[PDB]
RNA sequence: GUCGACGUACUUCAUAGGAUCA
RNA sequence: GGAUAGUGGCCUACCAUGGUUUCAACGGGUAACGGGGAAUAAGGGUUCGAUUCCGGAGAGGGAGCCUGAGAAACGGCUACCACAUCCAAGGAAGGCAGCAGGCGCGCAAAUUACCCAAUCCUAAUUCAGGGAGGUAGUGACAAUAAAUAACGAUACAGUUGUAAUUGGAAUGAGUACAAUGUAAAUACCUUAACGAGGAACAAUUGGAGGGCAAGUCUGGUGCCAGCAGCCGCGGUCUCCAAUAGCGUAUAUUGUUGCAGUUAAAAAGCUCGUAGUUGAACUUUGGGCCCGGUU
């Protein structure tokens, strides 16, 4: 029963989809900049100063 | 929602978070799937790069 | 004689007689054949998901009337149209067309009530403890 | 109001219990093969001192040979005898007069009318026989 | 925001501790018995 | 399974070991040895759970590797060596000698013995047969093969084995009026005198045993062990002398001694 | 995995929670003995039912039956030790005559009230839960503690308690320090 | 096709009687 | 006779025609692993048992094997079927129904944690290894105990009720020296020092019943009645039940012992196989002895 939902149309293209937008939101000084730096280093092995 | 994943970051070393949980966060994002939303599937939008 | 065997070696006739006659019970027949859920309002489930087609009593003049609290809902499992209760017209504001509603058993003829809308408890929304995610 | 009653709770009826036997109670014990003494000890988990009055006894003697079994069971030495100081030989009136007078007795009966009229009186545990054994109605200690 | 108690009916303080509520009820019952 | 098992869950372990059911998940599996699995007491349980000398398995291993424990006059080093009925456990450093005997409750009991009585053991003759080169030999209940037995020794007799030489010193025939010890069944640990042996060809023989209190009980012949003549046991018996006592009498005695 | 650890329920809902007489009796018991909720009354009723059912079953057996003698003697001994059953009433018949109020009487809250340490049953409960009462040399903070006949005479204020000879509590020394300043 | 039969599931109609009083 | 570790149609060759079955064979269904057990019941019975122990089978599905005492093994190998990874396109490598952790949806739920300190297991072996196992973390699974106030004074109101009145005594939730605890930690039990008047250190889940207006709707034998009333001219409330737990939805045949004229059900009648059942009779009585109970 929980598998059922309202039918909807997803327009995401079948090939070459756009990059997913990730918004890092938080109060000032919480560590948004460092989290982005920590992630990008992992995925790409390079640090953005 | 109940049971929502909540990640924990301890401290910052060299302007970077500990490697282990960044791996957990990175994997979690990779396998993520996104719902079809009414507004985003009915209008064209672009974030300026 | 009561019309039934009583001999000390007549155990088999009694058992075979009993097994044959047990199928007469409607409860027994439903239980073994797995047909006890046709009569269930949701076809065996405790809750039913639906799509809010329209708020029928939205135009009724008298406030908080029985008609005002009724909504016509499409059961997603089978597409049959049914009617559901909302606890009060104040809760009716939360319910609008084309959202998922979880229905549970309850103007005669209306046998369902809305318990969750958009995956959130209707009671919680009424108590101002959550927001309906859209 | 009796001092033995706290609102609708009778704070005097404690084990061992005193129980009045109605005439019809005996048959329904017999029809169900329920021993009188053990049946009560089982329903209430207490020692019960059965009591049978003259009027009910007079009723039993009147019944005739058909109910001889109830009679001899009634005359069992474990069953104590209650003297009656009123002319009328009716049993239902006699019993309710007793429970009204002193609040210590359990009424054992199955008559709907008597059961209803006992129910009106507060602090009177009502006992009956049904199904397979005895049942106690208004007794919190159970 | 923190507790998110929302809208709830006003409840007497006695409900917070059952023992006190039962104490008060029993005392009231004794007073009413003194009338009976 | 695809081969022999090597683990033993605590719940599946023999009851008479008296193991805590919540201390762990596994129990000592007795290694292969003189006695059967279910009728043996591994040295770990004896040193730790009965004598309380060792607090945990590692200390038991430390004891054994020091070569202080002797079973039947031979040093053993296996923690799970299956010591059992009529086996002599010598701890020289403590100057202690023990013989494993079931108490009335059916459990191995810590019975202290003198050195002289420790010099020998008793064995039930399980088999008498001619070996290679026409040499008769006897196999006892503990798996000892002794060559050149006395010809009168037959199955179900008892042989007094001297541990130093592993030879038969004397023997007792299984006959009416002999003192016997029960080593199996619900009557485990009781002592009595034979009254009569019922024989059933192709079946299990039954033996009637009368206790000192004149109570009688019947037991399968496999569970009987002749230990001497009435009033003259060849070994020292544990406390209670194998007399079964009712629960009420046990209560009375316990209250009295307390 | 590790072998199971047994567990059990110490109370059961009555056959008829909604009887008015039962409600009144629960009210009376709770007020008299200062019980927090109906769960305590249900618990004690469950225990008393268990003992009385056992007494019935033992009575059913023939007299001199060894099981009857042994189990009846053990049950009577336990009931006499805990103080519910008096010395002169050592018969299974009088075991069957017990009532809930007897068990509520032995509770450490009621005993603390009766011996004079507290002005109310509620005051006794507060004292118990605040670590002021000691049975023997030991502090007990559980109102439902069932006091034995031997232990009834050793109830006292705990040595560490301010009422038992220890230093004043935080409030007292705080106020004294403020006054001194 | 607002088709027939059967199976299944539900709805519905049949409850007042004696005594006293005005 | 072959093969097997061995008995055996297990297989081969020649022989006979046998074997089971209305006392239910054979075939079909099984949301069928079996048992110890669990629930209910007064007793008979009825249902559940993947799931802490025992036994059996499997490692995506069939088939077949080396090694070795022990395997038709799969965290050993080989093919085929289906999936699926790397690739320089020539080739190579696969099996989580082990522990963590993902997908199966677009709607969801334990940590990709620490340790071999206890349990025992493996080895050439006291020492190495062990996601077996233990330790802690994490949705109120199921269970035990048990806080959220106690004692006074004053005031107000019709000897009762009400306090954002008031007095100084007590205490743990929490914080924290320390020590204990542990493989190392956390926690528990301890305990210096802090930690209470709205004790705001702010208990919940359901049900029942009111009352109010220059307010709103509807109907009529005037002023009324029903529905109901967060909305009015301006202006930015009471009680009941449980209680650290509470609510909602679905689900939940008679052996003992049923009935068959008139309201379920006696077959149109008879014969008849299986099944069930089937008259009475065979050493009774008498006279002594012994030792047991109450
Ligand atoms: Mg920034
Ligand atoms: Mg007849
Ligand atoms: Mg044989
Ligand atoms: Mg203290
Ligand atoms: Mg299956
Ligand atoms: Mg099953
Ligand atoms: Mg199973
Ligand atoms: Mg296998
Ligand atoms: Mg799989
Ligand atoms: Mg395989
Ligand atoms: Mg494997
Ligand atoms: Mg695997
Ligand atoms: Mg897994
Ligand atoms: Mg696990
Ligand atoms: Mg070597
Ligand atoms: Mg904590
Ligand atoms: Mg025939
Ligand atoms: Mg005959
Ligand atoms: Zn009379």
């Amino acid at each position: 029963e929980r598998k059922l939902h309202v039918p909807m149309v997803d327009r995401t293209p079948e090939d070459d989809p756009p990059p997913f937008i990730v918004a890092v939101v938080g109060p000032p000084g919480t560590g948004k900049t460092t989290l982005i730096r920590s992630l990008v280093r992992r995925m790409t092995k390079s640090t953005l100063n | 929602y109940q049971g929502a994943k909540l990640f924990y970051l301890s401290g910052v070393i060299n302007g970077r978070y500990p490697d282990r949980e960044i791996l957990n966060l990175s994997r979690f994002i990779s396998v993520m799937k996104f719902r079809p939303l009414k507004w985003r599937n009915e209008h064209p939008y672009m974030l300026a790069d | 004689g009561k019309g039934k065997p009583r001999g000390l070696n007549s155990a088999r006739k009694l058992r075979v007689h009993r097994r044959n006659n047990r199928w007469a019970e409607n409860n027994y027949k439903k239980r073994l054949l797995g047909t006890a859920f046709k009569s269930s309002p949701f076809g065996g489930s405790s809750h039913a998901k639906g799509i809010v087609l329209e708020k029928l009593g939205i135009e009724s003049k008298q406030p908080n009337s029985a008609i005002r609290k009724c909504v016509r809902v499409q059961l997603i499992k089978n597409g049959k149209k049914v009617t559901a209760f909302v606890p009060n017209d104040g809760c009716l504001n939360f319910v609008d067309e084309n959202d998922e509603v979880l229905l549970a058993g309850f103007i005669p003829g209306v046998r369902f009530k809305v318990v969750k809308v958009s995956g959130v408890s209707l009671l919680a929304l009424w108590k101002e403890k959550k927001e309906k995610p859209r | 109001v009796s001092s033995a009653l706290f609102f609708q709770y009778n704070q005097a009826i404690k084990p061992p219990y005193q129980v009045l036997i109605d005439t019809n109670f005996i048959n329904f014990s017999i029809q169900k093969k329920v021993d009188i003494v053990r049946g009560m000890m089982d329903c209430l988990l207490a020692k019960c001192n059965p009591l049978i009055t003259d009027c009910v006894m007079a009723e039993l003697e009147k019944l005739g040979p058909k109910y001889r079994i109830a009679l001899k069971l009634a005359r069992d030495p474990r069953i104590k005898r209650l003297s009656c100081s009123h002319k009328g030989t009716y049993a239902d009136d006699c019993l309710v007069h007793r429970v009204l007078q002193h609040k210590c007795y359990i009424v054992a009966t199955n008559d709907a009318g008597l059961k209803q009229r006992i129910r009106k009186i507060p602090g009177i545990p009502l006992m009956s026989v049904g199904g397979h054994a005895y049942v106690i109605e208004k007794l919190p200690d159970v | 925001i923190l507790k998110n108690k929302g809208l709830t009916p006003k409840r007497n303080k006695d409900n917070r501790n059952s023992r006190v509520k039962k104490r008060k009820k029993y005392q009231k019952a004794q007073k009413k018995l003194k009338s009976v | 399974a695809r081969g022999p098992k090597k683990h033993l869950k605590r719940l599946a372990a023999p009851h008479h070991w008296l193991l805590d059911k919540l201390s762990g998940c596994y129990a000592p599996r007795p290694s292969a040895g003189p006695h059967k699995l279910r009728e043996s007491l591994p040295l770990i349980v004896f040193l730790r759970n009965r004598l309380k000398y060792a607090l945990n398995g590692r200390e038991v291993k430390a004891i054994l590797m020091q070569r202080h424990v002797k079973v039947d006059g031979k040093v053993r080093t296996d923690t799970t060596y299956p010591a059992g009925f009529m086996d002599v456990i010598t701890l020289d450093a403590t100057n202690e000698n023990f013989r494993l005997v079931y108490d009335v409750k059916g459990r191995f009991a810590v019975h202290r013995i003198t050195d002289e009585e420790a010099s020998y053991k008793l064995g039930k003759v399980k088999k008498v047969q001619l070996g290679k080169k026409g040499v008769p030999y006897v196999v006892t209940h503990d798996g000892r093969t002794i060559r050149y037995p006395d010809p009168n020794i037959k199955v179900n007799d008892t042989v007094k084995i001297d541990l130093a030489s592993g030879k038969i010193t004397d023997f007792i025939k299984f006959d009416a009026g002999k003192l016997v010890y029960v080593t199996g069944g619900r009557n485990l640990g009781r002592i009595g005198t034979i009254v009569h042996k019922e024989r059933h060809d192709g079946g299990f023989d039954l033996v009637h045993i009368k206790d000192s209190l004149d109570n009688t009980f019947v037991t399968r012949l496999n569970n009987v062990f002749v230990i001497g003549e009435q009033g003259k046991p060849y070994i020292s018996l544990p406390k209670g002398k194998g007399i079964k006592l009712s629960i009420a009498e046990e209560r009375d005695r316990r209250r009295a001694q307390q | 995995p590790r072998a199971p650890r047994t567990y059990s329920k110490t109370y059961s809902t009555p056959k008829r929670p909604y009887e008015s007489s039962r409600l009144d009796a629960e009210l009376k018991l709770a007020g008299e003995f200062g019980l927090k909720n109906k769960k305590e009354i249900y618990r004690i009723s469950f225990q008393l039912s268990k003992i009385r059912r056992a007494a019935r079953d033992l009575l059913t057996r023939d007299e001199k039956d060894p099981k009857r003698l042994f189990e009846g003697n053990a049950l009577i001994r336990r009931l006499v030790r805990v103080g519910v059953l008096s010395e002169d009433k050592k018969k299974l018949d009088y075991v069957l005559a017990l009532k809930v109020e007897d068990f509520l009487e032995r509770r450490l809250q009621t005993q603390v009230y009766k011996l004079g340490l507290a002005k109310s049953v509620h005051h006794a409960r507060v004292l118990i839960t605040q670590r002021h009462i000691a049975v023997g040399k030991q502090i007990v903070n559980i109102p439902s503690f069932m006091v034995r006949l031997d232990s009834e005479k050793h109830i006292d204020f705990a040595p560490t308690s301010p009422f038992g000879g220890a230093r004043p509590g935080r409030v007292a020394r705080r106020n004294a320090a403020r006054k001194a300043e």
